[PDB]
Order: structure tokens, then sequence, then C-alpha cells
């Protein structure tokens, strides 16, 4: 695996950042996001933006793999609805 | 003089004020968020408040845990002056005040 140190900030009312490992599916993004916000995993509702958008597409399995090639500087940033 | 200082940012609504808060501990030692949250109530007198740092992108990022705080020390780009000044600055604002957060996209 990568040397480099990842993280995962999201956007949700307040702004959070967290280690991760670079590529994880989309259950374990998921559920330690719902971790570190204290809300109900089915209250968890990812998004990011693809390349060169401006608009946000939902987080998914199906599109785990293109948001990790979103990363920008060691860091994948989501936003969660609310 | 030995004073050792912490810088610290206080927001009302998404302008702040500075205040430097003396600070017993080693200029170069990680606190503990409880800590932190015990010296904001001293200094400011209230416990309905969020902690928070800006990150190297301009953003201010909310502090939940002890591992939040070690990962805001670490990024710390403060030089060393003859000021005797954290490094790092800890961000104050009202629990429920979300305009501060750059989470539009």
């Amino acid at each position: 695996g990568s040397h480099m140190a990842y993280t995962l900030k999201v956007h949700y009312k307040y702004t959070v950042v967290m280690k991760t490992q670079p590529g994880l599916p989309y259950s374990q993004v998921r559920d330690m996001v719902s971790k570190k916000l204290e809300l109900r995993l089915e209250h968890t509702k990812l998004s990011y933006r693809p390349r060169d958008s401006n608009e946000l597409v939902p987080l998914s399995e199906d599109s785990m793999k293109d948001a990790w090639g979103q990363v920008k500087n060691y860091c994948l940033t989501l936003w969660c609805e609310n | 003089h030995m004073t050792n200082w912490l810088r610290v940012y206080y927001y009302e609504d998404t302008i702040s004020t500075i205040k430097d808060i003396a600070v017993e501990e080693d200029l170069s030692s990680t606190p503990l968020l409880k800590d932190l949250l015990e010296l904001t109530r001293r200094e400011f007198q209230r416990e309905d408040i969020a902690l928070n740092y800006r990150d190297a992108e301009g953003d201010l990022v909310r502090l939940l845990s002890d591992e939040d705080v070690a990962l805001m020390v670490r990024q710390a780009r403060g030089l060393p002056s003859q000021k005797r000044l954290f490094p790092w600055k800890l961000h104050i604002t009202q629990k429920d005040n979300y305009r501060v957060y750059n989470t539009m996209p």
C-alpha cells in the first residue's frame, strides 16, 4: 500500500477530518462517517464531486471507486446531507 | 518573562476577536480535548461552544476527539518567534454557529 497518510474531509453542518486508508469500500467509509458524526447509518447520506463537475453525485458502492479518483493532496472531500 | 501563550480566535457569527491565554504546559505539547474545553470555560465562561482549527486549505475543522487535537498540532505551521506562542491557534465557536464552516459545494 501507500507510504502517505490520507484523510477524509466531510462537510456536514460542520466539517470534520479523519484519517483514512486510500481506496476503502463504501460500506466502511459510510460507517466511519456515521460514527464520527454520531449519526444513524441509515441517516448518513454522502455525496462527492466528480471530475470537472460543479454538481455533486451520490456516493454508493458503485460510485466509490470514482470518488477515490478525486482525491486531492491526499484528501477525499465528501458532503453529508443535512 | 516565561509565560507560554495560546492565541485563540473567539467567534461572534463569522468574525473573531483575539485573546492570548497563559498556559503552564510546554510549547511542544499536545493537550487533551477535555483540557482545552476546561481552558475555554475558565476564559470565556461558556460550555455551549465547539473548538476548531483552520486546515491548510483554509477550511475550519471541528475538533471532536483527542486524535483530532493531535492532528491539529501535527499540522501546525507556526514558526517559533520570541513571543512564546503555541504554533497552532484555537478557534472557538458557538456550537450551533454553522456559518463558519466551508460546507458549500
